[PDB]
RNA sequence: GUGGCACGCGAGCUGGGUUCAGAACGUCGUGAGACAGUUCGGUCUCUAUCUGUUGUGGGCGCAGGAAAUUUGCGAGGGUCU
RNA sequence: AACCGCGAUCUCGGUGAAAUUGUAGUAUCGGUGAAGAUGCCGAUUACCCGCAACGGGACGAAAAGACCCCGUGAACCUUU
RNA sequence: UAUAUCGGUAGGGGAGCAUUCCAGCGACGUAGAAGGGAAAAGGGCGACUUUUUCUGGAGUUUCUGGAAAAGCAAAUGUAGGUAUAAGUAACGAUAAAGGGGGCGAGAACCCCCCUCGCCGAAAGACCAAGGUUUCCUGAUCAACGCUAAUCGGAUCAGGGUUAGUCGGGGCCUAAGGAUAAGCCGAAUGGCGAUCCGAUGGAAGAACCGGUUAAUAUUCCGGUACUGAUAC
RNA sequence: UACCGAUGGAGUGAGGGCAUGGGUGCUAAGGUCCAUGUCCGAGAGGAGAAGAAUCCGGACCACCGGCUAAGGUCCCGAAA
RNA sequence: AGGGUAGGGGUGAAAGGCUAAUCAACUUGGAGAUAGCUCGUACUCCCCGAAAUGCAUUUAGGUGCAGCCUGUUGGAUGU
RNA sequence: ACCGUGAGGGAAAGGUGAAAAGAACCUCGAACAGAGGAGUGCAAUAGACCCUGAACCCGUCUGCCUACAAGCGGUAGGAG
RNA sequence: UAAGGGCAGACGGUGGAUGCCUAGGCUCUCGGAGGCGAAGAAGGACGUGAUAAGCUGCGAAAAGCUGCGGGAAUCGGCACA
């Protein structure tokens, strides 16, 4: 017999088309072009996936310096102490505090000052 | 001497910006109470600032 | 029932729009968008004066889809506009089917010509 | 450049362009009004005005000097004749140039030009 | 003056030279033909999209709307004998 | 070299093609690099959109280089 | 349950999804099938799968097994449709146009008049080849006409070509061709003196005038002539 | 921890850079010909501004947790 | 104006010119000739994973056999 | 059909509705050119190119963004 | 302030994909039959209708003429008379 997936060729192409939606003139509906950026995007977005964790820690550590700084210590420095002492709160709790409990990354510092 | 590349939507729209059809300058020539083209004879009434110039039968 | 229903929700919707349409007008598409862009939102007497004095050749039919759209909307609201009442609250052109055209070129060859029309839609409304 | 260049050649050669303005001299002549466009109007008022005032002078050789123009008896007739007695003792502006319109097949821009003293409604 | 810029520059020009089909001389080859050679003749295509460059406008901005006169951050020209 | 005339050209009304085209929000300099970069790096410069004019670049377009070599490809020509 | 292992081109191996049709078993559908639009959810993972709603208006489907015209992004790939360059090149000889009236809804271009210009051993008037109704009139302006058009060699319908003397044919032969008697030759056939064959030779034989929207030496009025036929 | 027998299916038979030992070359070449390793080929991630094979390091998937390599801690740019 | 010469055949005051815009003809068929050459080859996930060397070859950008991969099996031996 | 002197080569082109019941009549307009109605019909967004009516391509409206800005146009963050 | 532009949604346009449908193809099976023509063939030309004929049929007796058998109310072929 014979036979031609007329609808779910189609259908595939307009499942992929929906992803595509807010690309950048023929980008957006071109199908060949459409698919083109879509995958290059998904490269992208496993390379940016592992990139991400990066990106927080590098804020983390620029907040956590400020507040050192503000307290009078460096972020090394500070950083050394804590290890030292053996304290393992991580570094995204320790921006979370320094940004907004202050009182807490204070008696974190003092605790560590001697 | 030839398009290196089509040129996009966004392209065409952009010089097309400046494409628009002109507005015609129109006075009202209150007496007959409709519309005539300034510095024209008034085709209806056949005057012209206040003067009969062409008389229709 | 089920399309008969739909068509009657339709038809009662129509009733409040007060439109009129030209179809298979054999004219460029663009130029006669010109012609649409001059007129969108203006009072309908100052967009007749307009489109009686203007250079362009579509406004001749423009005109006069422009009295046929008033016309409708005298006979759906059962009485005669006034002075400055209506406006031409939507206007489109759409491109129509094109006719298919050979013209001879040098050296034998044959080059295509495309002959385009257009719709053109006009809705008007009250100022209010 | 065109600094100080007088005269509009009318897309015409020289020849044409007179045989031109002498046509529409006679055309004004002979019928009071005639229909027009605004630069054929203009470039005729500057042809017409000084061969309206030759008639000022009832000569022979004025009749001449203005058929050496017209080549147009009738014309030369209906000018020596009725058109100088109406354009009697007014001093120049002869024509007047009035706008109209435009036409459907090119767009041009439309005007009449007349004989001011056959125009009793304009006085 | 000496050099670089695809021995700058043929979608800028040219076509003398060079690459081609005709023909001839010298030389080589049995020949078809050939040449550290010579000689006469021999079609130079493309409507400028992007960028670049030379000019000239439209829009908006510059605390609300304007008419003038201006300072000069800078740029270019000039520099021979 | 200057000037002149008409046709083309430019502006307006009417009609309306083609070659070309992966997508483009398509700047400069020096580097780098499949060894000559709009698209990478570091700087620099640059308000948004047209129109006229010129051809430096897009190793610009055109015909799967005719030169060169290759194929136990082809044709035609010569000959002891 | 632990430990170990899990980057990959050519390439080898394993396990699956979708598609068309068939058998068996179940089902659905005008109280709305397939298809098309939108939305939501799901899958060791994925190919894909469910559900809701609008359009649609008549068929579809689950599981197990069977069989294949069984899956596209590129081949200077093919068909159809639509873009870009672009409202750009161009509208086809630089013999040239101006005005007044008419008709018409609409006029630079159509019709009439005046003026202007070009050809004039032609761009005027005829015969032949070739074409084949393009000729004239009434309607029509969709398409065709490189613009518009009331116009046209355009569309539709009606009309229009009249010969004893004009041209041809009937008659004759040239080149050449087909043949007879004969000759040659695997076949199909090839030759070969009467016939065919004009571009040539005979033709049996007029003009004048008038008349149609469109034919005329053909129709008509005169004037003639030619060939056969019965006295 | 997968080396041999026998059998089913292959692809490859254009290699390249670096280090070391040499020939050739001019103790030239991002040159060329062998040998021994290694990497790219078929290999992502980090540093070196940007670099196929130099330095570090072999990517099952997810994480807004932690320790390190080479190399770094004045700002662009993480850390004296 | 009519006629004749037809494919490597005709014709050529000779250029390999011309033989229906085709010439070191056209149409149809053998025919889907052959092409050790170029280009192209479409759903999914999982495991493994090379070579660009040697020998021979009218062979050198091809191929045969080794070398190196993979599946399934039986032995112990590989580093 | 078309192409070629000829031998020969050689297309594109199916679907209203159950039934023509194929839209009397009105309005704008020179005109059905086209449309808005009315009426038929289950349905006219089934109105003659007429079942369904996708993409490319072309428009209108609404929301947000945009005229100090520079590279494959995404991807990962992130106010209003 | 948006001249213009970008993205999304809605709704249209174009175009004619898809789904559904079809006696138009394709491959066969069985049984026949295996020619037509000088009593003029195959294949054509021109005609033929109330009204122009594009097909079909027919042939100056021209969408038809005669006889026998069958059948019983419509018929006067198709291109929406
Ligand atoms: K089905
Ligand atoms: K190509
Ligand atoms: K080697
Ligand atoms: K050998
Ligand atoms: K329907
Ligand atoms: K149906
Ligand atoms: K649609
Ligand atoms: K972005
Ligand atoms: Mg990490
Ligand atoms: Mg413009
Ligand atoms: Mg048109
Ligand atoms: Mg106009
Ligand atoms: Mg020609
Ligand atoms: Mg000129
Ligand atoms: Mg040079
Ligand atoms: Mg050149
Ligand atoms: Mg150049
Ligand atoms: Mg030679
Ligand atoms: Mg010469
Ligand atoms: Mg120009
Ligand atoms: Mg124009
Ligand atoms: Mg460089
Ligand atoms: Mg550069
Ligand atoms: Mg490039
Ligand atoms: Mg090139
Ligand atoms: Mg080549
Ligand atoms: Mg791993
Ligand atoms: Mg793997
Ligand atoms: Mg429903
Ligand atoms: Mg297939
Ligand atoms: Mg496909
Ligand atoms: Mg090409
Ligand atoms: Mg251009
Ligand atoms: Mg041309
Ligand atoms: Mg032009
Ligand atoms: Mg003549
Ligand atoms: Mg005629
Ligand atoms: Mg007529
Ligand atoms: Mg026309
Ligand atoms: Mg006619
Ligand atoms: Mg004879
Ligand atoms: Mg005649
Ligand atoms: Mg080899
Ligand atoms: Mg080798
Ligand atoms: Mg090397
Ligand atoms: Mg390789
Ligand atoms: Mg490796
Ligand atoms: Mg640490
Ligand atoms: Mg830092
Ligand atoms: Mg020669
Ligand atoms: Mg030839
Ligand atoms: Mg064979
Ligand atoms: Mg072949
Ligand atoms: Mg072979
Ligand atoms: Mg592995
Ligand atoms: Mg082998
Ligand atoms: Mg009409
Ligand atoms: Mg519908
Ligand atoms: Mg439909
Ligand atoms: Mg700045
Ligand atoms: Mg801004
Ligand atoms: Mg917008
Ligand atoms: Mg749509
Ligand atoms: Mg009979
Ligand atoms: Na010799
Ligand atoms: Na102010
Ligand atoms: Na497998
Ligand atoms: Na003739
Ligand atoms: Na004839
Ligand atoms: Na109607
Ligand atoms: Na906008």
């Amino acid at each position: 017999p014979r036979s031609v997936n007329h609808v779910a060729s189609r259908a595939k192409r307009k499942r992929i088309l929906k992803l595509t939606r807010g690309y950048f003139g023929a980008r957006k509906n071109v199908w060949t072009v459409a698919k083109n950026t879509w995958e290059k995007g998904l490269t992208y977005a496993y390379r940016d996936r592992k990139s991400k964790k990066r990106n927080f820690r590098a804020l983390w550590i620029q907040r956590i310096n400020a507040a050192a700084r503000l307290e009078g210590m460096s972020y090394s420095r500070l950083m050394g102490a804590l290890h030292a002492n053996g304290i393992e709160i991580n570094r995204k709790v320790l921006a979370d505090l320094a940004m907004n409990h202050p009182e807490a990354f204070r008696a974190i510092v003092a605790k560590v000052k001697n | 001497a030839h398009p290196k590349r089509r040129q996009s939507k966004t392209r065409t729209a952009k010089r097309r910006t400046h494409d628009k059809a002109v507005m015609p300058t129109l006075a009202k020539c209150p007496n007959c109470g409709a519309w005539h083209i300034y510095h024209t004879v008034c085709g209806d009434c056949g005057y012209y600032r206040g003067k009969l110039a062409i008389e229709k039968e | 029932a089920r399309k008969h229903n739909s068509a009657e929700a339709r038809k009662e919707a129509l009733k409040q729009m007060y439109f009129a349409k030209l179809r298979n007008v054999p004219t460029s598409p663009r130029k006669m968008r010109l012609v649409a862009d001059m007129i969108r939102g203006m009072e309908v007497n100052r967009a007749l004066g307009v489109l009686k004095f203007s250079n362009k050749e579509a406004s001749a039919r423009v005109e006069k889809l422009l009295r046929s759209a008033v016309a409708n909307w005298e006979e759906k609201n059962e009485r005669k506009a006034e002075e400055g009442e209506l406006f031409v609250s939507r206007i489109c052109v759409d491109g129509a089917s094109t006719l298919k055209r050979l013209r001879p070129a040098p050296q034998g060859r044959g080059y295509r010509i495309r002959k385009r029309s257009n719709h053109v839609t006009i809705y008007v409304d009250t100022l209010n | 450049m065109r600094h100080n260049k007088k005269f509009n050649h009318l897309g015409r050669k020289a020849a044409h362009r007179k045989a031109m303005l002498s046509n529409m001299a006679a055309s004004l002549i002979l019928h009071k009004r005639i229909f027009t466009t605004v630069a054929k109007a203009k470039a005729l008022r500057i042809y017409v005005e000084p061969l309206l005032t030759k008639t000022k002078e009832d000569t022979t050789h004025s009749r001449r000097i203005a058929f050496s123009y017209l080549q147009n008896k009738y014309a030369l007739k209906e000018l020596f004749g009725d058109v100088a007695a109406k354009i009697a003792d007014r001093p120049g502006g002869y024509t007047r140039i009035l706008k109209t319109g435009y036409r459907l097949g090119d767009n041009a821009a439309m005007c009449f030009i007349e004989l001011v003293d056959y125009n009793e409604n304009m006085l």
